[PDB]
């Protein structure tokens, strides 16, 4: 009988209140309850079955003193208790008891252990996600609480990190004074060596703990998100508190202390990764605030980028995420005398496995960006670092080949301001643009002997589709950019020359490079020849067709030949002396 | 070059020790002229030792690795670890004895320089494999155990198995010569002949755990798998009471199951991977497979995907073969975990991407996960803002439940063979249906509408489902928005209609004329719009159904003799006569405004000839416009051909000045 099972759950949920019942029997019952929510939901009287059980459920959790030790069977029971009502579903028989749930649950954030809170938290979240109650008092005496371990912060920072103190041995520490789940052993008869023996976990405060701070800024913007007009004025007040959270550092000191943890290090480099995440939210509404407080910003997110653990790859992307969305804003400008940091892949990726291989096309992304809007202001020496970092991309294999177009693009949009801050300084920009020649022409030899001979191995006679596309995006954008650099070399004064000459034949090793651009930049240009059929087949073309179909193809050939077209008469009749038995050699291959 | 080669020790003098300026330069330029006489004779390099050895100094020196690794980008000598790298590889092809030498060569590979070293990794992947000899192999292997060099750190070791020694044992186990590499199946780890024991004894040496950096740990677990998987008899024998080397290797994966906070995902599930194999291939005791099999459910972080997904294809077969109740501890773990957890999204994908993956495995559990799955199905498909992923998984999770019934029919042709509960059918087919109409773009979704239809059309079967319910109402609200220009979704009304065609071909009579009465809106609603994709799909959405049943001949003045056709026939002879009445009286006007009315009126025509003789004189006169129109002028050309093919039976109706104009004049 389903109404007599729904009775005796009824009657375990009135046992949860009685005093005399032992621990263990309404942990099992408790046990028995959870797993049966099932079956109580599908009848109609699962209705009076929350009627009667959650002011049941409310009023054990508000009578209980907040216990402190894990293994405790009270504290079991308050976190089954918790996270049965976390698991309760939210239709609409939900609503009548949520006001009174949120309000059981904001008592607690207050004064409850850390797995108590972050349950609450999260039941706070569902509810107010699933059911978007109306502003009360309770939801801004929750953003003082926020604003307050906000402020308390630096305290605890202190008490963990920086004076951190010895546990008595064989003592059971008062909660204030750890930092997580720390577990203990403890002998009962400190007289002897031998000794009944007893173990311990002891669980933070929630008010300390680090993991409800983590926990907490995705609170902060989900109410934002849904009392917009009435918090506004209060979110403004987590401003100065964000900033001065993300420019918290622990000393090199104390990360060296017999001490240290590394694990309360990690949440606390969580915690603030977190806060930047809210930043990053909250920039564009309240920029002006923001813009006055960014001087310690950049400080801080160099130093979070600096400080994150490699072991911690979510925490490295969620932090290069912020940062992406921070460095769309004018904010960027900012970062413009400290990116000489900025590109040291260490500061940006660091030494992670899973970071190295997993986060570098965000890393290089987030820093492509950078760079495109911040070009124009980057000295010489900033700009010949990204050209590096970016060169260094191009050859990288390991790396998509989307970032390598991408970098390739940087490249080629650096070329100008390249030209233009060689001109100013009288300084070396033809030899980086040289440089960057260079690295173009290896990508073209590349692509040539690797990616293309895999390419036609794969084809046969009539994610590869993937491999193609690529392919002729990447020989598309390295066509682009070997006219560019082609154009600023030509026009850029040369190191210690007298004045600019408006065209100049190039020296014998340029001619030498372009030759070598002419070899392989013909093989190259061969991936226009494999088609891609609906079919899925990718086939090579009939060789004997100079009628190519495809402007994509026109127009990059023709911009292959803008290369030499702009050339000094005797520098092209150099190179072409030299290329054209190859060049008709090619032609006769592929007649495109 | 014969004249250089004869005097090797004058590029001694100029391999180094404003001067040092000029001797890194003159150290360029006989790297480059030793290259070059390499590059025209292969052989001179590998008996000239003491230039060679001076070449490594040269390479392994911290000042040339700093100088290259920190060059400025104008710097000149950027070829120069090419070329010093091809020089000592050239040396070490046709001297194997050198590994010393040959592990120095992945310093290319630790740091990032500007020049393309494809050339060492292709010849170390590919040549020594194939090249080396089985003794030569296990001297690369007793070299990197013996490895004793302070400057050779950790990450140069994890290059050493990533880059020599895994590919080489892969390619020896392919072939078969594992037996001969290995040597013998030492059960008892002391035989130093014995690689798996020596590399578990002193490579997997607890003590040297400690300071292990997380690429050097990962890619002794690879190669520890590689042990696993091809060779499980040098293993562990199953024969003998106990092996101390499964426990030790074992041990070595163990800290992986522990549950620190702050530990690289890939290194963690990697221990996890060789876990699983080594369970697959051994009897482990069941407390330790489900602990694996448990931490691996708890896995739904996204930066470990792969290994994770790579442990559990692994694992997931092996549970039913291991223990006696492998079937009831998986669906024990998969409800509790979904159950307990789901309360955040990640985990709850987790798990049905994993259910979706091996769905042959759970087959004899599905009566108990397919609650779950609908139930989650429908939450992920129509929760706000579903992301495409999560849209496609909840498509993947019916599939999943349609191949299972699938695989019920084919195992019909008892707990286990009895059929899914109907509901679940019910809520399956009516997901399908909603999403396949809703996912379509406005302006891709495409191929997700395209698969679901096909998904739809394979539940509706004679033998899949057939009289399953339907909940077509909402196609009310669907059909409705096409009366409303401001944005529609064109592709849904598409979708729509045609699943709409193909309820009609799948279900009975009174099932049809039940189901469609309040469809009738929206039908007569679409057939006003003007764009011709919506015009074409109901054409054929109405064909099919006055097919089904014809429309009332002798001008009866009920538009049908069913009461749920009633309206649509009646909006659908007003449509026709509107527009005709329309194109007559229209002052200038393209045939294309007959368009729809065309269509329309063809469908009514289909089963019904007789139909055209309500409007014989306003279509004859339509007619007479289209073919002046046509001939004193693309569409107009198919008009024309359809309205010919209307009324081409229709003489003895018209009248005879009608008909005489028709066929002497049109």
């Amino acid at each position: 009988d389903q109404t007599t099972l729904m009775k005796k759950y009824l009657q375990f949920v009135a046992a949860l209140t009685d005093v005399n019942t032992p621990d263990e029997t309404k942990l099992k019952m408790m046990q028995e309850v959870s797993e049966n929510f099932e079956n109580v939901t599908s009848s109609p009287q699962y209705s009076t079955f929350l009627e009667h059980i959650i002011p049941r459920f409310l009023t054990f959790l508000q009578d209980g003193e907040v216990q402190f030790l894990q293994e405790k069977p009270a504290q079991q029971l308050r976190k089954l208790v918790l996270e049965i009502i976390h698991r309760i579903p939210t239709n609409e028989h939900l609503r009548p008891h949520t006001k009174n749930v949120l309000s059981v649950m904001f008592r607690f954030l207050e004064t409850e252990n850390e797995e108590n809170v972050l349950i609450c938290l999260r039941i706070i979240i569902e509810l107010h996600k699933q059911f978007r109650p109306p502003i009360t008092q309770e939801i801004h005496h929750f953003l003082d609480f926020v604003k307050q371990i906000y402020k308390e912060l630096p305290k605890v920072v202190n008490r963990y990190f920086e004076n951190p103190q010895v546990i008595p041995e064989n003592t059971v520490p008062p909660p204030e004074m750890v930092g997580m789940i720390t577990t203990i052993a403890v002998k009962v008869n400190p007289e002897r060596e031998d000794s009944e023996t007893r173990t311990h976990s002891i669980i933070p405060r929630g008010s300390l703990s680090l993991k409800v701070l983590a926990e907490l800024p995705i609170i902060v913007v989900l109410m934002y998100q849904l009392y917009k007009l009435n918090i506004h004025n209060v979110v403004a007040e987590f401003v100065p508190l964000i900033m001065n959270t993300i420019a918290i550092q622990v000393s090199a000191q104390a990360r060296q202390h017999k001490l240290y943890n590394k694990e309360l290090y990690a949440d606390f480099i969580a915690a603030q990764i977190k806060t930047l995440s809210f930043l990053a939210y909250i920039i564009r509404i309240y920029q002006e605030l923001v813009t006055k407080y960014s001087q310690q910003m950049v400080k801080g997110m160099l130093q979070l980028l600096s400080n994150c653990p490699a072991e911690t790859a979510h925490l490295r992307k969620e932090l290069l995420i912020a940062a992406k969305h921070i460095l769309t804003t004018e904010l960027r400008n900012q970062f413009i005398p400290c990116m000489d940091k900025l590109f040291d892949e260490s500061i940006l990726i660091g030494s992670g496995y899973t970071a190295r291989e997993t986060l570098r096309p965000l890393a290089y992304s987030t820093l492509a960006d950078l760079v495109h809007h911040v070009r124009q202001h980057l000295p010489l020496s900033d700009l010949s670092l990204a050209v590096q970092l970016f060169a260094k991309n191009i050859d990288d294999e390991s790396l998509p080949s989307s970032i390598q177009t991408m970098s390739c693009k940087l490249l080629l949009n650096l070329v100008d301001c390249i030209r233009s801050k060689s001109e100013q300084e009288s300084g070396n920009g033809r030899d980086v643009l040289m440089r960057m020649l260079e690295v173009f022409v290896l990508k073209f030899h590349t692509i040539a002997r690797y990616q293309l001979s895999a390419i036609f191995k794969k084809c046969k006679p009539q994610k590869q589709t993937f491999q193609v596309t690529d392919c002729r995006s990447l020989v598309k954008t390295l066509v682009c950019g070997v006219k560019t650099i082609t154009w600023g070399i030509t026009s850029c004064k040369a190191p210690g020359e007298a004045q600019f000459i408006p065209n100049k034949q190039l020296q014998p090793k340029e001619t030498q490079i372009y030759i070598k651009l002419v070899k392989y930049a013909m093989q190259a240009l061969d991936i226009y020849q494999v088609q891609i059929a609906g079919n899925g087949q990718t086939y090579i073309r009939v060789a004997n067709c100079q009628t190519v179909r495809m402007k994509e193809e026109k127009e990059v050939l023709e911009h292959f030949a803008g290369v030499f077209t702009m050339m000094n008469p005797l520098t092209f009749k150099e190179i072409f002396q030299t290329t054209v038995p190859y060049m008709v050699e090619r032609i006769s291959k592929n007649y495109a | 070059r014969d004249v250089l080669a004869a005097n090797p020790n004058r590029f001694i003098t100029l391999l180094l020790p404003s001067t040092s300026t000029m001797r890194l330069d003159l150290q360029f330029q006989a790297i480059k002229i030793i290259s070059i006489i390499v590059k025209n004779d292969d052989s001179w390099l590998a008996s000239q030792h003491s230039l060679v050895s001076q070449l490594r100094r040269v390479w392994v020196s911290e000042n040339f690795q700093e100088r290259h690794r920190k060059e400025n980008m104008a710097a000149t000598n950027w070829k120069e670890p090419k070329l010093l790298a091809y020089c000592l590889l050239n040396y070490c092809k046709r001297n194997y004895g050198d590994i010393e030498l040959l592990f120095q060569l992945l310093r290319a590979f630790t740091g990032r320089f500007l020049c393309n070293m494809t050339f060492l990794k292709e010849y170390m992947e590919e040549e020594i494999p194939k090249n080396y000899s089985i003794a030569q192999k296990r001297a690369l292997f007793f070299r990197f155990v013996d490895f004793n060099d302070p400057n050779f750190g950790d990450e140069l070791k994890a290059k050493v198995l990533q880059h020599i020694l895994n590919p080489a044992f892969l390619y020896s186990f392919e072939k078969g010569e594992g037996e001969q590499l290995l040597g013998p199946p030492n059960p008892e780890g002391d035989n130093p002949e014995s690689i798996t024991s020596v590399f578990i004894t002193k490579v997997l040496d607890p003590e040297k755990q400690a300071d292990m950096l997380d690429s050097l740990r990962i890619y002794l677990l690879q190669y520890a798998t590689l042990l696993v998987e091809h060779a499980p008899h040098h293993i562990h024998d199953n024969n003998k009471n106990r092996n101390s080397k499964l426990r030790r290797l074992m041990t070595f994966a163990w800290p992986c199951l522990l549950s620190k906070a702050c530990v690289d995902p890939a290194c963690k599930y990697s221990g996890h991977l060789l876990l699983a194999h080594i369970i697959a291939k051994f009897a482990i005791h069941k407390k330790i497979v489900l602990q694996v099999f448990h931490s691996l459910l708890k896995a739904h972080a996204m930066e470990a995907r792969a290994i994770v997904r790579q442990a559990m294809a692994i694992l997931t077969p092996a549970v039913p073969a291991r223990m006696e109740d492998g079937h009831q501890m998986l669906t024990h773990w998969t409800r509790k975990i979904i159950v307990e957890e789901g309360h955040t999204v990640p985990q709850l994908v987790h798990i049905l991407h994993l259910i979706v993956q091996h769905f042959k495995v759970y087959y004899p559990v599905r009566h108990h996960l397919v609650q779950h799955m609908v139930s989650a199905m429908q939450r992920l498909g129509f929760t706000p803002s579903v992301t495409i992923e999560q849209r496609r998984l909840a498509v993947d999770l019916s599939e999943v439940v349609i191949k299972w019934e699938l695989q019920r029919i084919k195992d019909q042709q008892s707990l286990l063979a009895k059929p899914i509960d109907k509901q679940h059918t019910d809520t399956v087919v009516n997901f399908l249906i909603r999403v396949a109409c809703q996912v379509n773009d406005n302006t891709p979704g495409e191929v997700l509408s395209r698969r679901c239809v096909n998904l739809l059309k394979t539940a509706l079967r004679p033998d899949m489902w057939p009289k399953s319910e339907l909940k077509l109402q909402w196609f009310d609200k669907l059909l409705m928005t096409v009366e409303q220009p401001n944005q529609v979704n064109y592709g849904n009304i598409c979708t729509g209609l045609e699943v709409l065609s193909f309820l009609l071909t799948v279900l009975q009579s009174p099932a049809i004329l039940s189901s469609f009465k309040p469809l009738q809106r929206g039908i007569a609603a679409c057939m006003t719009c003007g764009n011709t994709k919506v015009l074409r799909a109901v054409h054929s959405l109405l064909s099919r159904l006055m097919s089904i049943f014809p429309t009332e001949p002798s001008t009866s003045s009920v538009a049908s003799k069913y009461e749920e056709l009633e309206c649509l026939y009646a909006a659908v002879g007003k449509v026709i006569y509107e527009g005709l009445t329309n194109y007559e009286k229209a002052t200038n006007a393209n045939p294309s405004q007959l368009f729809g009315t065309l269509m329309i009126l063809k469908s009514a025509c289909s089963n019904n000839p007789s139909y055209i003789d309500r409007l014989i004189s306003v279509f004859m006169r339509s007619l007479q416009k289209m073919v002046r129109e046509h001939l004193n002028p693309s569409g107009t050309s198919e008009l024309v051909m359809l309205s010919l093919e209307l009324v081409k039976t229709r003489l003895a109706v018209m009248s005879m000045e009608m008909r005489k104009n028709f066929i002497q004049a049109i």
